[PDB]
């Protein structure tokens, strides 16, 4: 089944993640008046990169799902793993998480491949 | 284990709302009319072959027609379409000569009260000298008189400058597109009932919105889209009389306007290289122009209306239609463009009515004005070129602009008057199932997945 | 032996196989009628993030060569192994496989980082 | 310790190895006199994947840090591994190197990549 | 210093005819000579 773009919107956590690679796809998609969709494309690219950028400085850079070396704080809305992927929707999910969207992103890019990275450079020189 | 971790997914169904710019798109066979860049479509992305409409399903999402940022950018674009397309037209700034002017040749009465004036005056040739004693024929709304015969002048001369519109060419209105970038999409509510403004049960996403003609009128929406089932009503602040009431209708009332004149275009010229096109004499009899409404379809849905209105005024009262208050001729008379005219219709036939609890056409007086300035702009006046041959024009009126009174003695009848003057509100009349939202695919989300050393 | 940018052009898909970093270095490089130029770097990048875009939802991501877990069909003009690689350019590859580009592309996307990345979250939590 | 977006600049590049994570966090970041900002944040990202691409064909992709194999040519300067990473910083070392900086690119994008990827294929039909 | 590769074994079609390498620069010194007298004086008052 393939519900579209955007399709899986209503759909819990664990459904819409079933259409993960659909939103990823049109997502970039390929005298005045004419300028106006320039700024516009530009501003496309520079979005796709922003995202691309912070996915790559994680421990992602291959896109989709990724898994990390984060322990959940139960301060971020202590739900549970049947409660989540099949009782909610990431539109209703993002508004809770919202709050600490930007402490979680500060634990990916820093805590992580910044001391794993360097961790595995003490491991392959041996 | 039990214990979770954090999981970045990438391509989310997240958005929110937000404002970008949108860009064009008008099918393909809309370029094919060529004729030296007709109003915009010039380097507009071709339309979409074959779109796609994808219902999200158990999706609810809040509109709000009125804090609508597409219409606020349409606006923006349609006033900027009209001064690049004046640009490199013909300025009339030696136009402002002394007219010395006379009525048309007709036959009496009194009460004609002349409307065309035969004006004469001195003009400059290619040359830098002898001059040029050339008449034209201007409207009365176009002149006006300034203290021997009778010498006029162009109405706009004392307000501001002059351009001449460029006969290449048209103002007819086209089917836009508006489309938004990448990262982007546009949501459509498409529920059958829906005031523009709360949650939507039926939202469905969309690339482009569907073709949306910018058909500058007031009054009466014209070439608009119809509502579904019953006739739709919608409003800021009903409560508020100050706050203007859109009316969508649901069957179109069938409109025929014609200019009963067959004029001629004299091209005098003020050279080098500019050249005015004015209004030679006219073959044939003089009449005005008119507008036909038939009488037994602006009946039924007056009176559909009427019933809707009940169910925000109390079930049990009485709705009288009156015209308007006064003002502007733009704002007191149903203005729109026909064939390239700019007509100005008498509306105290269609508004005068009385509606208590429970054959032929209705013709309207309209009066033609060639010097303009929309969008209450000044600085810029554009002089509409005069049109060969009688001018014949059907349109739908798929709705209305209403007013009501502040005289209350409110729980016991409303009065309600047609209004205008704000173009942004023929917009929404179109942009209300519509928004603009950001696509946000970064979501994290905790499971028992941890990887590896 | 470096014949330069698309110079194994008219060489055999296996001996142009050895040209692929070549032609991927120099696929980026790095008042009107300055505008010519604008618009035009601008549709540079944008054409290579779109092929970027699709090798990476692809099992590729690692640019240059990567395998998939996708069976040939015969319909796609079946040729045998030493029929493609000694006997063909890539030119002339690409004439036939033309109709049924648009198809493989929808088998590599959909069919395996999506059900593959999906299995793999499985395969991790255990 | 966060000493900011270029802050072990005066720091041993063993020390600023730390603060990789942070100048590349702000590397991208996120009618005339308008048309100023819009060339030069367009050449941002052209900036930005010039370096990505050269990042991503030689055998690196993932950022921060990377092995190649390649050996180092004493040549380069002779230095050893306590007199670069203990009493040197980035902005002293890459004054020396600069002269080799463009022999040692090429060495990584077709030296390796280019057969190493390529000995893959050998040992992945097997 | 240019750089000229020449394709070996490549054979390619052209058409001088049905080239839009033409209609370009046709189109780009036209453009030229009208910017080109856009800031120049205007003998308008010429023509006595
Ligand atoms: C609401 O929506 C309705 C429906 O779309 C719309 O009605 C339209 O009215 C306009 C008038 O304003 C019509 O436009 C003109 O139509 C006449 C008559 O067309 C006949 O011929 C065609 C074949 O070509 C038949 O298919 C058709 O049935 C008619 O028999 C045309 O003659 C007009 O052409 C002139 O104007 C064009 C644009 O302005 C130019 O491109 C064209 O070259 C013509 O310009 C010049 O023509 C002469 C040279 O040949 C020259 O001598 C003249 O001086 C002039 O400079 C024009 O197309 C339109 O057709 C109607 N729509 C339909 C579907 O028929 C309402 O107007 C609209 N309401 C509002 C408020 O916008
Ligand atoms: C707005 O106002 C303007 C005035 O500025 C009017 O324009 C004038 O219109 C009148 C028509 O009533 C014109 O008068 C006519 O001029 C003709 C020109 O004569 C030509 O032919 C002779 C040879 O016979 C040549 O020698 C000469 O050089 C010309 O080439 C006359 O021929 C006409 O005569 C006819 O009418 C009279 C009426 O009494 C008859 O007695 C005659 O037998 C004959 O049938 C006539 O005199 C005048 O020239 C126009 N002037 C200009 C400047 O254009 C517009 O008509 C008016 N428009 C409106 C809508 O009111
Ligand atoms: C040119 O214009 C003049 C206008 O001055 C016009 O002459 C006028 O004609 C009207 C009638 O057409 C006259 O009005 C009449 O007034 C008397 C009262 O004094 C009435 O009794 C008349 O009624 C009769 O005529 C009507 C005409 O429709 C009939 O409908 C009615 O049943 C009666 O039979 C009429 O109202 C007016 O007095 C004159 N004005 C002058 C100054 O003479 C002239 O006809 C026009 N000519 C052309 C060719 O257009
Ligand atoms: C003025 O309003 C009238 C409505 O009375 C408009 O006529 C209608 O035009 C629409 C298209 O805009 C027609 O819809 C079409 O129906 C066919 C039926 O199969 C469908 O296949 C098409 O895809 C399309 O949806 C509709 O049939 C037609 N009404 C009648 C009675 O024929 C008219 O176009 C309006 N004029 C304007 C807006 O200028
Ligand atoms: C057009 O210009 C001419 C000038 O050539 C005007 O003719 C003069 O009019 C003035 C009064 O307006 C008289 O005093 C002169 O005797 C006239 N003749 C000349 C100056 O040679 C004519 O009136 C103008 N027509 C207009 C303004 O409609
Ligand atoms: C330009 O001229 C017009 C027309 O004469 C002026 O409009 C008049 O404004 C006064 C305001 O006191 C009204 O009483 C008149 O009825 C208006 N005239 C018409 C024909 O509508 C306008 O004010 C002038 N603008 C100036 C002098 O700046
Ligand atoms: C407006 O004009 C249209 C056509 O210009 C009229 O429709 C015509 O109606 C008559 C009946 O009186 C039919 O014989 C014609 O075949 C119709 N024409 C078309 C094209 O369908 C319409 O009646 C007019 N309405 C008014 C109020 O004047
Ligand atoms: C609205 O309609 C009324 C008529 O009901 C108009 O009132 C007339 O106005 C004229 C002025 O031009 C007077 O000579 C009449 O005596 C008035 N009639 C009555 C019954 O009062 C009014 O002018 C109209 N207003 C608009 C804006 O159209
Ligand atoms: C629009 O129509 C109304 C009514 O048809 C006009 O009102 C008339 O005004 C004149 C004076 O100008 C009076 O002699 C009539 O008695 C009025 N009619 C009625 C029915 O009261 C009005 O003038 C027209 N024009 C505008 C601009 O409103
Ligand atoms: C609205 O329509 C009514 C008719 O329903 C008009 O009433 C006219 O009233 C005058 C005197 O007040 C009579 O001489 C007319 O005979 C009446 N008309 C009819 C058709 O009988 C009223 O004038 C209209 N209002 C406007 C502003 O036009
Ligand atoms: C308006 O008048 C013009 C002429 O002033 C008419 O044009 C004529 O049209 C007929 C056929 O329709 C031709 O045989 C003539 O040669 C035309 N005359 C000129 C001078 O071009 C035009 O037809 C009139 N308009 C209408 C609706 O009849
Ligand atoms: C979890 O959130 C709380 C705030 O409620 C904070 O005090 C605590 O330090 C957080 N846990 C970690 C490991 O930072
Ligand atoms: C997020 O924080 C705001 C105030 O900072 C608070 O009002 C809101 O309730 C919080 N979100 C949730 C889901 O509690
Ligand atoms: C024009 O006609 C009107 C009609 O009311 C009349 O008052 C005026 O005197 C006429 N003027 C001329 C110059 O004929
Ligand atoms: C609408 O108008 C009323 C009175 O005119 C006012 O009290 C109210 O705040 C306005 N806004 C609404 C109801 O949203
Ligand atoms: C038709 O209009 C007249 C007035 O013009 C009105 O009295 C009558 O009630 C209307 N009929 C219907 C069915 O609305
Ligand atoms: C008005 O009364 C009608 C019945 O005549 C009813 O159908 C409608 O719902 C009522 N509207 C209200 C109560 O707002
Ligand atoms: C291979 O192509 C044929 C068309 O000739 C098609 O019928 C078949 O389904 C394809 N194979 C697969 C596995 O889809
Ligand atoms: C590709 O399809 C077209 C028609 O769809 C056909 O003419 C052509 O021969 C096909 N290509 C090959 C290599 O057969
Ligand atoms: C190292 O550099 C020297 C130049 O001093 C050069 O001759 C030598 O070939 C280089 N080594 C390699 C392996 O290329
Ligand atoms: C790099 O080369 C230049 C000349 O090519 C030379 O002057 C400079 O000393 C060299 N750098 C070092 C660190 O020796």
């Amino acid at each position: 089944v393939f519900l579209g773009f955007l399709g899986a919107a209503g759909s819990t956590m664990g459904a819409a993640s079933m259409t993960l690679t659909v939103q990823a796809r049109n997502l970039l998609s390929g005298t005045v008046w004419g300028i106006k969709q320039l700024q516009a494309r530009v501003l496309a690219v520079e979005r796709y990169l922003r995202d691309q950028q912070l996915l790559g400085i994680w421990g992602c850079s291959g896109k989709l799902i990724c898994c990390t070396n984060v322990p959940w704080n139960s301060s971020w809305s202590n739900r549970n793993l049947s409660e989540i992927w099949d009782n909610m929707t990431w539109l209703q999910w993002d508004k809770e998480i919202s709050n600490y969207t930007q402490i979680i992103y500060g634990l990916l890019e820093e805590s992580q491949n910044q001391q794993e990275k360097n961790e595995q450079d003490l491991l392959a020189l041996d | 284990a039990e214990n979770l971790w954090v999981t970045v997914y990438y391509g989310v169904p997240v958005w929110k709302d937000a404002e970008t710019t949108l860009f064009c798109a008008s099918d393909a066979k809309a370029y094919e009319t060529e004729k030296h860049n007709v109003w915009a479509t010039h380097a507009c992305v071709p339309t979409d072959p074959n779109p796609q409409e994808i219902h999200l399903e158990n999706v609810t999402e809040e509109f709000n027609m009125w804090k609508n940022n597409m219409v606020e950018q349409m606006h923006t674009d349609i006033i900027s379409l009209w001064d690049q397309s004046l640009k490199p037209c013909v300025k009339l700034t030696p136009l402002c000569v002394t007219l010395q002017c006379t009525n048309v040749t007709n036959n009496i009465t009194d009460d004609m009260r002349g409307e065309l004036k035969n004006c004469s005056f001195n003009m400059t040739t290619e040359l830098r000298d002898k001059k040029q004693k050339v008449y034209s024929l201007f409207y009365r709304l176009d002149v006006v008189q300034i203290n021997s015969n009778k010498e006029y002048r162009l109405i706009n001369c004392n307000t501001s400058a002059i351009t001449q519109a460029c006969p290449k060419v048209s103002f007819e209105p086209i089917p836009i597109h508006y489309c938004a970038p990448a990262g982007f999409a546009i949501l459509k509510c498409k529920d059958k009932k829906f005031n523009g403004t709360g949650p939507c049960p039926s939202v469905s996403t969309v690339q482009c919105t569907h073709g949306i003609k910018p058909v500058v009128s007031t009054q009466l929406l014209l070439n608009g889209s119809l509502a579904e089932e019953e006739v739709m009503i919608r409003s800021e602040n009903i409560t508020n009389n100050a706050k203007n009431i859109l009316v969508q209708f649901n069957t179109p009332v069938q409109i025929n306007c014609t200019r009963p004149n067959n004029n001629t275009r004299k091209s005098i010229r003020i050279g080098p290289g500019q050249a005015f096109y004015a209004t030679g004499d006219i073959i044939g009899d003089i009449r005005q122009a008119h507008c036909n409404v038939s009488k037994a379809t602006w009946n039924e849905t007056l009176g559909k209306v009427v019933k809707q209105l009940r169910k925000h005024f109390g079930n049990n009262t009485i709705i009288r239609f009156a015209n308007s208050s006064g003002g502007d001729l733009e704002v007191t008379t149903h203005s729109f463009n026909c064939g390239g005219e700019f007509f100005y219709c008498n509306t105290s036939g269609l508004f005068n009515s009385t509606w208590i609890s429970n054959n032929d056409s209705i013709t309207l007086p309209c009066r033609i004005k060639q010097i303009i300035n929309m969008w209450q702009r000044i600085g810029q006046a554009m002089y509409a070129p005069p049109i060969q041959g009688v001018i014949r024009c059907v349109s739908n009126i798929t709705g209305l602009i209403l007013t009501r009174d502040g005289g209350s003695t409110n729980s016991t009848t409303e009065t309600f008057r047609p209004g205008g003057g704000d173009m942004r509100d023929n917009w929404r009349s179109e942009l209300y199932k519509y928004k603009v939202v950001k696509i946000e695919p970064l979501g994290v989300a905790p499971t028992r997945c941890k990887r590896r050393v």
